[PDB]
Formats: structure tokens, C-alpha cells, sequence
RNA sequence: GCACAAGGGAGCUUGACUGCGAGACCUACAAGUCGAGCAGGGACGAAAGUCGGGCUUAGUGAUCCGGUGGUUCCGCAUGGA
RNA sequence: GAUAUUGAAUGUUGGUACAGCUUGUACAGGAUAGGUAGGAGCCUUGGAAACCGGAGCGCCAGCUUCGGUGGAGGCAUCGGUGGGAUACUACCCUGGCUGUAUUGACCUUCUAACCCACCGCCCUUAUCGGGCGGGGAGACAGUGUCAGGUGGGCAGUUUGACU
RNA sequence: AGGCCCAGGCGACUGUUUAGCAAAAACACAGGUCUCUGCGAAGCCGUAAGGCGAAGUAUAGGGGCUGACGCCUGCCCGGUG
RNA sequence: CGGGACCUAAGCCGAGGCCGAAAGGCGUAGGCGAUGGACAACAGGUUGAUAUUCCUGUACCACCUCCUCACCAUUUGAGCA
RNA sequence: AAGCAGAAGAUGCGGAGCCGCAGCGAAAGCGAGUCUGAAUAGGGCGCAUGAGUACGUGGUCGUAGACCCGAAACCAGGUGAUCUACCCAUGUCCAGGGUGAAGUUCAGGUAACACUGAAUGGAGGCCCGAACCCACGCACGUUGAAAAGUGCGGGGAUGAGGUGUGGGUAGGGGUGAAAUGCCAAUCGAACCUGGAGAUAGCUGGUUCUCUCCGAAAUAGCUUUAGGGCUAGCCUCAAGGUAAG
RNA sequence: GUGGAUCCUGAGUACGGCGGAACACGUGAAAUUCCGUCGGAAUCCGGGAGGACCAUCUCCCAAGGCUAAAUACUCCCUAGU
RNA sequence: GAGCUGUAAGCAAGCUUUGAUCCGGAGAUUUCCGAAUGGGGAAACCCACCACUCGUAAUGGAGUGGUAUCCAUAUCUGAAUUCAUAGGAUAUGAGAAGGCAGACCCGGGGAACUGAAACAUCUAAGUACCCGGAGGAAGAGAAAGCAAAUGCGAUUCCCUGAGUAGCGGCGAGCGAAACGGGAUCAGCCCAAACCAAGAGGCUUGCCUCUUGGGGUUGUAGGACACUC
């Protein structure tokens, strides 16, 4: 008979892998383990609206993540940082210290993982710093440095 | 001895075989003792397989 | 019983046909036998006339149930099957 | 022996939903021509000619293919063939292969059900059984259906008349 | 409250049997032999549970044949199991 | 005294329970079941019928105080089993 | 007819329904014609030579037991192990005498037990023989005293033994030292009640009188030969009527 | 009473293969129904029946349930034949 | 409304016009066994527990009531196993076992003799018998029916159809239906869909679970909207 399966059959099926079990091995093995539960107008009905439920979330989820990072990391922002002679910075501005500049400037609360810089800046200039917002989605951030005192 | 859930129970009938001879036969339920919850708990009583199929919960 | 061939041979042929059948023998019944003659096609023979198996008597057994061919037949409402 | 109780695999042989493509001459012929439409053009350093090995086919005519060296030319309407012209879209199943999931069967190992006339506990002063917990096998066996073989162990009968 | 002896047949012996015709050369017997059975033995009773085997475990338990003891059980596995 | 207010074997009955068209069969616990085990009376007479049952003597078994008595103990506390 | 009203009745209603008047052909179908057949032919079945219907008596027939008695046997449901066969639990009985095993002790004796002889020994499906049990040879009984005995002798008589009490095996079965033996005087399949008034091609019996007539023991067939059908022979009634 | 935007009208069942039974019907071409196995539908734009089966037509909505009346019998009672 | 205490003679003794015997209606009592029910049981027998009562100085003894099993409700417990269950204890229960009449009826088993001149299909016959249930009747019953016409409209039973169709070693034998005419006369509820309330599951905004409102039909009906 039909069944919902709860875990792996040949990889994990929690999405309802309906299909056809055997039913006396289909209910004997499933109930005994619970690796399933019969597959009845009730519980796929219950099942398509968790589905559903889960589906809209992480939509939702994406959706209103993706346009306003995008269009605020569209912006420009700027900090100070002492540089010596020939332009060899003194230090470097990691991911780290964009992190909590974006923070304490615009309050933009971005991961530091999300939002990573591996290069190390070292110049006294403009650069924008891509971020990984989304899979298949990204923006960058025009960051800025001058020299302070 | 009869299925629990339907009135499945040993019937008789003739066994015509050739020249058409009538002894007597009878004809049995194939019927299982497994578990199954009829009343508040299971019991393990006899119940006919074409019950079991597609039916009361074992 | 057949020498007037029913016996021997030579030619053509398939009447070793189809529907019948007045009237008779035998028989408890079933059944069996002879049959002139009518019609449709024929064979032989110029014609007449013969041919509905062997010169005559034994060479075969029913009903039911099955199979094949033909049917102006019937065909569980109607038309088919 | 088949089926329900009674399924999971590892490989395995057909068919499905996705996919991979190749087989084609009676002769005429430069040849290997199946046609019906679009057809005056196509591939060329994302490389000609030639060269060689392997895969395939075959009406043993030969073709194609792919692996690659060598490298600037090959092919085509048009000249002739004959019933029907060669560059791109397809089919007719004539012809062989590999991958994923089901699909059913064959032969392999595991365990879930089924058993327990194996035990420990409780029900319970109980050598019945029945719930729990371990072990043993285990899709077996037992059980219900259908079929085949054997079956005087058993049952109902028959075994003529004249003389 | 025993008749005995000589000689042979049958059965080793004691025992059991056709109440109500036959007490025996018949039956059984201890012995031999073949065969089945690895334990939920096999066989048996019963539609099934449940029981005999057996509070047994191949020197133990069932089935057939022959019947102590001395010598031997010879050939044929074509036919049927 | 023979048996029942004492026990138990074969065997039967048998809550629950296991089986099985029905009826019903099997069986756990439990209980019945002597033909067994344990148990306190014996000696002389009496009437026409009864008598180790009645009468006359000596006795025994189980149990309770209205009393009787001596013992211990009333919480390493007598006593019962 | 059922049915309705009606004294359990007669009667009234009730034409639902059945038979005949038209038959032939299997059927379509046709019609005093129809079927067969190619066919106005021939032949088969009918009219043209119309009389049936509903009751009552009587004869006969078929179904019910069907003329009366008579089986052996079969099936179903029940009763029986108080007789007998076996088994299980528990008790009880076997008066007396003889024999003498194994073993044990001692003596002899061998290097050593082997071996021999004496003393105790009381084993035996042992012997003789009472009670008890079984009946094997002969007589009487056989309308007996007795629906299986008595009289004399006979075998066993401490292990397969006899026996009391209680219990189990119930018939398509049980039991059986095994004879076709026992299972309540019955057993090659116990007894009681039902199917059941089983069936009988078999035997026996079948009840008042007179009168008219008056046979057969033959052919064919037959799972049939002592049975049954047809025909042959008999009788009764109506016709042809003078055919024999 | 009006509309067919949309929803329902009795599922492991109607049926089918296998082995039987009863319907007058004996497996015969065998409808219809009940049975024990396995397979298993539509569900109104639908389904069943009209003696195999198919199309048209005709009739009806199963797999839910109840229902007195005319009908059979007399052990017994009252009265009478 | 004047003889009666039986059959049944009596011998004896007593009741009755304040009203007997007798007849009928409704009641009280009803030893023991028996489904038998506290346990056992060789039917009419024996042996107990718990309460109340009689009596002894106590036991001993005696009178009344309750004390079987299955099943339904409820309450307390509730082991393996932690909750929980199986199970155990308690109160409610004109609940129930049994035959009956040797009959009628619904269903499950289920023969043989017999007939076919044997006999196996068949008949005997779903007969006898056995089993389980109730009723005065039971079963069936309002068309997923008959039927083929300007068609009847729940079942049941009677006469016809009819010993016709048909079944059958196509034998023996078995055996209808509908139309038609009669006896009676009654049609109804549930599920499904939708709606009100609540409960649990969170099927997390959806699901089924329970009472109620609902509607029941083939010219198709109902829900839904509306007219009533």
C-alpha cells in the first residue's frame, strides 16, 4: 500500500516519497520503526500543508532578505585609518572591522562569515567588498578609508 | 474458530469429482492468528485475509 | 437357374441417377423384400427397347450423444450472434 | 508445485518513463537509389588531399566509422545513367549496444513477520496459556484455497445366459 | 498317595488359546536377524488441540520374519518393491 | 466401630484457557474420589427379637471455664505455630 | 375453479380459466386444405360420411405402502467393560515335605592363585502334594437338578499366579500370548428407537349364491429362460351384415 | 416550487478466474443468487436487468434497516357436531 | 341458602339461617430435590463461611438472610514495566442458563433401504435424524421488479396457467414462472452531502470525534441560493 515516508528508503524521504511497499512488510517494518505512516486522505493532507507551510516560510525568507541588503549594500559607506609614507598602511581592514563598521554605522547586522574579504585590504582607497546574500544573488559594498589625524 | 471482524467462519459443500461422485467436503477460512487492536488492546486473534488487506489496523 | 446365356469376349459409357410410387410377400413390434408406372436430366442403341448395381439368396446392428457439408427454417424486447 | 499469510538487499534477463544511435545497391553508375516537400548551395586552422588501426555492416559490392599523423582545399545543381539525384528537418523498426527508477521471474545473503515441545520475570500457591526480556532458526515451516502422483488403509459396486 | 520299559515323529522348556465340540504338532516365549527413527524422534489415538513413545534419548524405542543349544542360511537383483 | 465434620492414587469434574460446522473435546488452578494412610473401650451380664450401642465396674481421645492450682511473661517480651 | 353471502349445507354471484367446433407442416407459414416435393404430377395427414361438453355409477390404469402377512440386510441417533478381553491404583491368598546352586568359612596343596574335599547357604517361571484355579479321559444327563452340570481319576499349585474393591478402552469401534476369540446366555461385525407398513421377478392365504360363455402350457424379443410386452386362444358391447 | 456554476446518493464491492450449492436447470450455449479462496470498477458525463454475448430501446438505483393484514399448527380451555 | 367433615360403608366426635360444605375473582403460605446457583453429591443426601436471633458459665447446638458462573455499568487497586495495561476486590442488575407439545419455522450439518427391474450420474432427499434461536404465528416484503402494451406498481396466500415450457445415463423420473381472477391493504426511518456547539490533534490554520438540525429519491432526488 501507499505510505509517507518519514526517513531514507535509498536517501532521506522526509518530503513524502509515496510509493508502493509490500503492504504486509510495508506495515510490519514502517510501524514497527515508525520509518513511515499510511498514506491516508488525513495524513496527506497533513503532510501537503506542512509542505506548503515550509515552502512559503523559506520563500518569504529569501524574498524579503535579498531586495533590501541588495539595495542598501548599493550604498556607499566610509571609515579613517592612518597610512604612513609610500602609501604601506600601517594595518589592514579585514572582514572583521567592515562588519562592525556596517554595524555601528548603518546597523546592517551581516554575518562575518556571509561577508568575507580574504585579500586584506591594504590601500588607501575605494574598493567594493561583494557579499554572499544570497546563493545565487550577491551585491557589493563600496567601502572607504582615509588617513586619521 | 471464525474471523473476528466478519462472519467468516468453516463451511461445508460436495467434492464432484469425474463420473461426478458427491463426497461430502468441507471448506475452511484462511484466517491468521496475528495481533491486531479490536478492543482497547491487541489480543492476537484469528482474522481472515481478505479482511486484512486494506483493513483494520494490525 | 443359366447354351433364346445369367457363361466367354470387342466398342461407347457411369442408370452403381434425383423426387416418388398404384399394389403386393413376410412379419407381435421394430425392421426387411419385389414393384409396373409419372416427372427432370442422361448413357447405350438407326430404331425398337434396356439401364434406379453385380444370375438370386449372407458381406451388417437401432436410440441417445458427438463431427462435417447445404438450408424460402426458428432464434426468450428490437437487429445480429 | 502456484497463491494469501510473506519482505530488504547483491548481482541477473525482457518491457515501460528518460534517454545513445544506426541499418538501405536487380542493373545502368564515378558509385550503395527508398521516396515524398522545401533545394542554388554547403564543410573549410572550431583545418583539404594522402596515410595508416580499430568498431560495425554486409546481397564479399564494398561502405561507413571512429584514433590519430599530414595539411588547403573537398562536396554540390549542372554533362550522361535510369522508374526515380546525392549539402540540412524527420519517419517507416529491415539493424546493436550503455546509464537512472519502477516493473515482473529466475539463482544468491540478511532479517521484521510466523513459529516455538529453549529459557528469566510477572500474571500465579499453576510443568495449561499470555504479556514482557533474551536466544534459535526464519520467508522456511504451519495454516486456507487449486492442481498433479501414489493410495484395497477405507467405502459403493460388478463379475451374463443356453446347458 | 506313581505302572513301567524299548524306539521314532513334533515342539528347546514353564506357560496361553477356539466361555459353550478341537488344549494341540497351534500362539507366545528368552535368542537371532533385517529395517525405521538425532528428539517437537519414528510409529500410534484424534477433524485440532491434547496425549502414548517417555519424567526415555541409537546398548533406547517401534515394524516384519525365524524361534533355545551344535554345523550352516548356497546362486539369481532379469521381474516387483 | 464402617464411613462422613481428616489426607490422598488411579479416574472423573474442572473458573480461566486451547481447540473445533454446531453439539462439544482437552486441560491449569481447585475439588471429588479407599479398595490405602492417621484415629479415643474392655469385661461380665440383660430381654423374645438390640447390643465391644443397654445395665454394672474400671478407663481413654478433642475442646471451653463459672472455679482450681503452681510457672513465666506483660516488648533479647510469655505463649501459639 | 378460487373466492364472496349462506345452518360446517343446498342456493345466488363469480366466465379468471379448460375441451371441442380445422387441419397440415419440425418451423416460417397456409388453410379444407396443408407437407413433401422443381412440378397443374404422385404420395403422407384431414373434410366431404359435424358432436362434443359437465356431472354420477361401474370396469381398468398411474402416483401414494396401494392385496394381506413375511425377510435376511442398510443408514442415522442413543445404551452398554455389574459377564467377558486388556490395562491402571490399592489390598489379600498359596496347609506341608524334598532337592540342593551361587556365595561364604575351614583343610589339603601349588612359588602364586589354578584345583580338590569338608562345614553354613537356601537360589529355582525346581520337584511331590492340600485350599484355590483350568478343564482332559471316560460314564449319566440332553422336555436334565443345571438354557453347558454331576461321579472317578487329571495339570498347575512362590511367579507370565489366583482373587476382592475402585477406575479406563463403546461398534465404520475397543480388546486380543491371535481362535474370526470376547464385547451382558446374541458377534465374519453388539443391543434399543426412528427412515419403515424398507424391498422381495419368492412361498402361503385371499370370507355369500345362482346363471350364460369358456382357454392356455404356443411364435419373436428380453442381463432372459419358474418373470415381462406384443401376437395366438377367451369373454362383454356396438356396427358390416351373409361375407365364413 | 424554481437552477443544473459546484458537492452527495450505501467499496475490498459490483463483478472476474478457480472448486461447490440452491434456483424446474444435473456445466450444458447456462442467465440470476449464495458460498470459501485470489484479482479488482465506475460512482450520474454513472451503474444494474431484460436466460451466453454485443449496439438500440425499455424498466430500476443494489452493496443500510423496520413493517400488522390475508398464511400454518393445537398442548390446552368454552360450547357444539 | 340447609346437609356435611371426598373416593368410602362406617365407629367416634364436631359446623352450620350471626349463615357452613360448595362455585368464582384477587391474595398469604409453599418441606427437599430438580437450570439448582455457598461446597460436594450415589435427586430428593452430607458439610461450611459472614451477619441477626434463641440457649449454656463456656465451647458444642439450633432458627432467618447473603455467599456459583458468564455478561453490562460504575468505584478502588492495578505486576512484568516508569506511566499504563492484563489481572484482582466491591455495589448495582423481574439479564441468563432449563423444557416445552411427540405440532407449526428460520438457518448449519445430513444419510441409507428404495426406483432406474443390475448400477456408479440421478431418484430416494435437503426426506428422517442431530444442532442453535425465538413468535403466536415465523420467513419474505415497498422494485438496481415484472413486462414488451395506448403497461402494472410492497409482500404474502388461494384457483388457473400446468403436468405446458424446460431439466434428464434425453432413462427412471423432476418440475416452473409471468400474465389473468381472488383473500387482505401501510408505508416508512438511517447513512452520504451541508449547518450550529464543543473535544482533541496541533493535519501549526487545517483534520476527525462526538450529540443535534437535515434530506431518502430515477418523471432522478437532496445540499446551495432563493419563493413558501
Amino acid at each position: 500500500m501507499k505510505v509517507i515516508f518519514l526517513q531514507d528508503v535509498k536517501g532521506k524521504g522526509k518530503k513524502g516519497e509515496v510509493k508502493n511497499v509490500a503492504d504486509g512488510y510495508a506495515h510490519n517494518f514502517l510501524i514497527k520503526k515508525g520509518l513511515a505512516v499510511e498514506a491516508n486522505a488525513s495524513n496527506i493532507s497533513a503532510l501537503n500543508g506542512q509542505k506548503q507551510k515550509e515552502k512559503k516560510e523559506a520563500i518569504a525568507e529569501l524574498e524579503q532578505a535579498k531586495s533590501l541588503k541588495e539595495t542598501l549594500e548599493k550604498l556607499t559607506v566610509e571609515l579613517s585609518a592612518k597610512s604612513g609614507e609610500g602609501g604601506r598602511l600601517f594595518g589592514s581592514v579585514t572582514s572583521k572591522q567592515i562588519t562592525e563598521q556596517l554595524q555601528k554605522d548603518h546597523n546592517i547586522k551581516v554575518d562575518k562569515r556571509k561577508l568575507e574579504l580574504p585579500d586584506g585590504i591594504r590601500a588607501l582607497g575605494y574598493t567594493n567588498v561583494p557579499v554572499k546574500l544570497h546563493p545565487e544573488v550577491q551585491a557589493v559594498l563600496k567601502v572607504h578609508v582615509k588617513e586619521e589625524a | 474458530r471464525k474471523c473476528v471482524i466478519t462472519g467468516k467462519k468453516t463451511t461445508a459443500g460436495n467434492n464432484r469429482s469425474h463420473a461426478m461422485n458427491a463426497s461430502k467436503r468441507t471448506w475452511g477460512a484462511n484466517l491468521q492468528k496475528v495481533r491486531i487492536l479490536v478492543n482497547g488492546k491487541p489480543k492476537k486473534v484469528y482474522v481472515s485475509a481478505r479482511a486484512l488487506k486494506s483493513g483494520k489496523v494490525e
